[PDB]
RNA sequence: AGCCAGGAUGUUGGCUUAGAAGCAGCCAUCAUUUAAAGAAAGCGUAAUAGCUCACUGGUCGAGUCGGCCUGCGCGGAAGAU
């Protein structure tokens, strides 16, 4: 888990997702991808 | 980084920022990152910003630097009393106002100078945004 | 071909102007020719989309004052500093 | 018909018999062996052409006898003999190096009959010309 | 947007390169069959092998996309009785 205050798409298969009022991205393919807005 | 070759004198008044800008159209180039925030940019930043510009278009299109920092900035060192004298002369900055167009570019296509100046951008200290030249 | 739907407007100077662009509106003024200029008031978003072509600048414009027609030209464009406004045109009779 | 069960594309030079060293482990690793080539491709070489690369397909089986249905020799090998000219690139829009005519070009297409799924004499004539204005010789009409 | 097929041929275009046929890298960035296929974008391969994508036909039967201008909000946001 990246915990970043800026939180992006690092690829394609990132996406966006705001759960729990905490933005993340969630990657299907890049565990090294999935973000923490933090 | 830029720094006036001489000045007729070494140490400014502080002054004020206040008012907007002049330089504000595209006037050189086809785009621009044009200054939305008021403040003062360092030679530093203009330089560290023209590096990542230029780096971003990899010796393309041609680029000018609107903005010449101009002001001497004094600074007092460390453990130094308040009074005697104005201090040194350590930096130089251009006084920047809403709307002035900092760098313009061309020669290069429209999406590849935003993300250029994007890369600037996060060089410099005041918030910007992109323009295009104006007909008129 | 550009028709530009005006109102002459009574109030001026700079408290009337930045009320009308409070109002999503913009002064304007047309003059040249013989007659004596014409302080107009302008639709901001509906001339900002028209002078976002280039024939805006180059072609004849009309401009519809107490439902009368006006050509003029385009022929100086005060604009915001950095918002992607306008603040007033000069419009010469065309 | 069957499906594609397995193959590859990797050929040399026609002329001299036993080409084993130009393509080595890639044929010999699944399916089909070495000395399986120094008669049947060979069978096959005569009655074509000799002294010029030709691809084939190796299409393996589990019986050991695989098919092979061979092709015309490509414009990848052919337009050097009728060119007069063996570079290719290199300077191809620096400084032309080679030249060859519509006509033979043309030839080369014409030996290449049934070469691919081809219906039209102009379309494989301009397909041959794009091949030729590709590797860098102008063709000359 | 999903789902069903493709996603090609000349071609291995090349030049290069300790190894690059789509990818250390440099050009051309053309033609064919095309309803559609980049002289190839990410991977991936020792270069090839290969997963996709760009693009097009069917099912689907109403919207859909992402830019700018703005209101309010969100994260960024750790201290000591
Ligand atoms: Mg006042
Ligand atoms: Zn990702």
């Amino acid at each position: 888990m990246k915990v970043r205050a800026s939180v992006k798409k690092l690829c394609r298969n990132c996406k966006i997702v705001k759960r729990d009022g905490v933005i993340r991205v969630i990657c299907s393919a890049e565990p090294k991808h999935k973000q923490r807005q933090g | 980084m830029l720094q006036p070759k001489r000045t007729k004198f070494r140490k400014m008044h502080k002054g004020r920022n206040r008012g907007l800008a002049q330089g504000t159209d595209v006037s050189f180039g086809s785009f621009g990152l044009k200054a939305v925030g008021r403040g003062r940019l360092t030679a530093r930043q203009i330089e560290a910003a023209r590096r990542a510009m230029t780096r971003a278009v990899k010796r393309q299109g041609k680029i000018w630097i609107r903005v010449f920092p101009d002001k001497p900035i004094t600074e007092k060192p460390l453990a130094v009393r308040m009074g005697k004298g104005k201090g040194n002369v350590e930096y130089w900055v251009a006084l920047i106002q809403p709307g002035k167009v900092l760098y313009e570019m061309d020669g290069v296509p429209e999406e590849l100078a935003r993300e250029a100046f994007k890369l600037a951008a996060a060089k410099l200290p005041i918030k910007t945004t992109f323009v295009t030249k104006t007909v008129m | 071909m550009f028709t530009i739907n005006a109102e002459v407007r009574k109030e001026q100077g700079k408290g009337a102007s930045r009320r009308l662009r409070a109002a999503n509106k913009f002064p304007a003024i047309i003059y040249g020719g013989k007659e004596a200029p014409l302080a107009i008031e302008l639709d901001h978003d509906k001339v900002m989309n028209m002078q976002a072509k280039a024939e805006f600048y180059s072609e004849v414009l009309t401009i519809v004052v107490d439902g009368k027609e006006i050509k003029v030209k385009a022929q100086d464009v005060q604009r915001h500093p950095y918002k992607p406004k306008l603040q007033h045109i000069d419009f010469v009779r065309a | 018909a069957k499906k594609v069960q397995a193959y590859v594309k990797l050929q040399v030079a026609a002329g001299m018999a036993n080409p084993s060293p130009p393509v080595g482990p890639a044929l010999g690793q699944q399916g089909v062996n070495i000395m399986e080539f120094c008669k049947a491709f060979n069978a096959k070489t005569d009655s074509i052409e000799k002294g010029l690369p030709i691809p084939v397909v190796i299409t393996v089986y589990a019986d050991r006898s695989f098919t092979f249905v061979t092709k015309t020799p490509p414009a990848a090998v052919l337009l050097k003999k009728a060119a007069g000219i063996k570079s290719g690139s290199g300077k191809p829009n620096k400084d032309k190096v080679g030249k060859i005519s519509r006509a033979q070009l043309q030839e080369i297409a014409q030996t290449k009959a049934a070469d691919m799924t081809g219906a039209d004499i102009e379309a494989m004539t301009r397909s041959i010309e794009g091949t030729a204005r590709s590797m860098g010789l102008v063709v000359e009409d």
